[PDB]
């Protein structure tokens, strides 16, 4: 379980010791960070041979579609289950897996399965879709593994479950959704890229304090397929420096001092704003780069 | 008249007021009385109506759990109120997290009743020979706050034991001269203030002689003469004068010590010896 934006993955060529991290209610809670272990930190579990967070749920073991089960449990004031936060998701994840089922999760759609919506009418903040091309219809369903199989739900699972409880700073941004498969040459070209779409018009660079939580809360909005962020921070004059010809001021660098003298690497953003490099091998981590990314 | 009434209890800062679930307490949904009822039992307990569910302290673990329990088993369930809040089983106030209320035991919370200023405690608890009724009890395998009618007896009938199951002791709701009821004199002042009723008031020879020949009636029982104020002689329950009296030649009616300081009526003969009125005997109260 480690997931690819906080640990640097290549040809590998002073002990090394994991940890899991919390990041106070998180997306990604329970990510796994690597330092020296000559610190001391803390140990809770030990492994040998309803309430729950200020919530409430109930779960029923009958077999009835999703309109059926949403009245049946309804009528004792209910409402069906809403995945918001990580620990929810998690407990909801391990009572499936304790009743060895599927069972049903509350939500509709309006338009073509395209705007996902909750019931209980807060701001999306939490995605663990599964995967891209399985969204048939417009509902969803807790799988074995964790994660959110689009489904139809006009059908019967072994039970229920339901729960009571851009211009900005004097620069403009934009968002390319497209089909790319240039894989070469991609250090002297973005800039002529921007250039023909209209004048005066750079690559994203940094020079403030505020754009990185801006940038960071704007991208949770269409995140089903996108979970990397890129950075415009390449090979320029044997260094790592931006495309134009200006100095960096503002470090976006993990921790040492990188040496890659390849033509390019991933610069990526983390969920937090841990500052990561991570040098490629392999050029197939552009998916992730182009088509529905940050550009 | 002073009797017990079904009431909710709201809190002053946040309009929210107590809503019982399957085993915990939820949000408001407030302002509608056909499922929110809470009312006063006896140990000092909290009961609710509709759902017959009582709330309880079980102190087991580290973090104490306020969830709902039945109110006949050993959960030491009781509740008090302090200036102007509640505390439960130790120094323990019923402490709102915006929709859930745990035992955190803090200094900053508030309690009254709907649309009123009150501290939900000024009134106190209000309620077989005549004994008083024991509420709740679990009858038909349900619980059960008041003396309902049904077609069994005439009117509305209680029960006067703990567990009616295994004692099977039933009796008539009180709400007159009831023969076979042997009461303390305080009890049967209490319980016809509880009635809104008083004692006895003798004012002219008439009702006595009328009483003499009375059938239906206890050879002994009390008329009410006592001494409540400490400086005063003898008063009836009201504010009735005092120009009848029937008191007795064979007793020399020691004042305070070797007598006592209350009335007997004694009816064969139509006398009133001076005795100690804390054991139980018949009365009668107009």
């Amino acid at each position: 379980n480690f997931h690819p934006l906080l640990v640097s993955g290549r040809l590998r060529i002073r002990y090394h010791c994991a940890l899991i991290l919390n990041l106070q209610k998180s997306p990604f809670t329970g990510t796994w960070n690597f330092t020296s272990c000559s610190e001391r930190h803390f140990v809770s579990l030990c492994q040998k041979y309803v309430k729950y967070l200020n919530n409430l749920y109930k779960i029923i073991p009958k077999t009835l579609t999703w309109h059926s089960a949403k009245r049946e449990c309804l009528k004792s004031n209910m409402q069906l289950v809403s995945i918001t936060d990580p620990y929810q998701q998690a407990f909801l994840s391990v009572q499936a897996l304790l009743h060895n089922s599927s069972l049903w999760i509350g939500l509709f759609s309006q338009d073509d399965e395209l705007n996902f919506g909750w019931s209980d009418g807060k701001r999306l903040h939490f995605s663990r879709w599964a995967e891209t091309n399985g969204q048939l219809e417009d509902c969803v369903v807790l799988d074995t593994d964790g994660f959110w199989k689009t489904v139809d739900c006009n059908d019967n699972q072994p039970g229920a479950i339901c729960y009571y409880s851009i211009p900005f700073q004097n620069c403009c941004y934009n968002f390319i959704i497209t089909k790319n498969r240039h894989m070469a040459t991609t250090q002297d070209e973005v800039h002529t890229k921007c250039q023909k779409l209209n004048p005066k018009s750079h690559i994203l660079s940094i020079r403030d304090e505020k754009e990185n939580n801006f940038v960071l809360e704007q991208l949770l909005y269409f995140n089903y397929m996108a979970s990397w962020v890129m950075l415009g921070i390449t090979y320029r004059n044997k260094s790592l420096m931006w495309f134009d010809k200006t100095p960096l001021s503002y470090t976006h660098w993990r921790a040492g001092r990188p040496t890659i003298k390849n033509e390019k690497f991933l610069a990526g953003l983390s969920t937090d704003g841990f500052w990561d490099i991570q040098t490629f091998k392999v050029i197939e981590e552009a998916v992730y780069f182009h088509q529905h990314s940050i550009l | 008249r002073a009797a017990n009434d079904p009431f909710t209890i709201v809190h002053g800062n946040t309009g929210k007021c107590i809503k019982p679930v399957y085993g915990w307490i939820v949000a408001d949904d407030c302002d509608e009385t056909e499922d929110k009822l809470w009312k006063w039992v006896s140990q000092h307990r909290l009961f609710h109506l509709h759902s017959q569910k009582c709330l309880g302290l079980d102190i087991t673990k580290s973090v104490n759990e306020l969830r709902m329990f039945s109110c006949d088993s050993s959960a030491m369930l009781w509740w008090k109120c302090e200036h102007h809040s509640l505390y439960g089983a130790a120094r323990y106030r019923l402490a709102l997290k915006d929709g859930h209320g745990t035992a955190i035991s803090n200094a900053s919370d508030v309690w009254k009743k709907g649309g009123s200023e009150e501290s939900l405690c000024d009134q106190p608890y209000h309620e077989s020979y005549g004994r008083p009724c024991e509420f709740p009890f679990l009858i038909d395998g349900t619980w059960h706050h008041d003396c309902i009618l049904d077609e069994d007896h005439s009117g509305p009938w209680c029960a006067t034991t703990l567990n009616y199951e295994y004692d099977r002791k039933w009796g008539i709701c009180l709400k007159q001269f009831n023969t076979q009821t042997a009461l303390s004199w305080k009890e049967a002042y209490v319980s016809c203030q509880n009635q809104g009723a008083d004692l006895l008031s003798i004012n002219s020879a008439a009702e006595l002689t009328y009483l003499k020949e009375k059938e239906g009636i206890a050879k002994i029982f009390w008329i009410g003469l006592n001494q409540l104020y400490s400086a005063r002689g003898w008063e009836w329950s009201d504010h009735k004068p005092l120009n009848f009296l029937n008191w007795d030649p064979d007793r020399p009616s020691a004042p305070t010590i070797g007598g006592s300081s209350c009335a007997r009526m004694d009816a064969e003969s139509g006398l009133w010896q001076s005795f100690s009125c804390e054991a139980q005997l018949p009365y009668v109260c107009r």
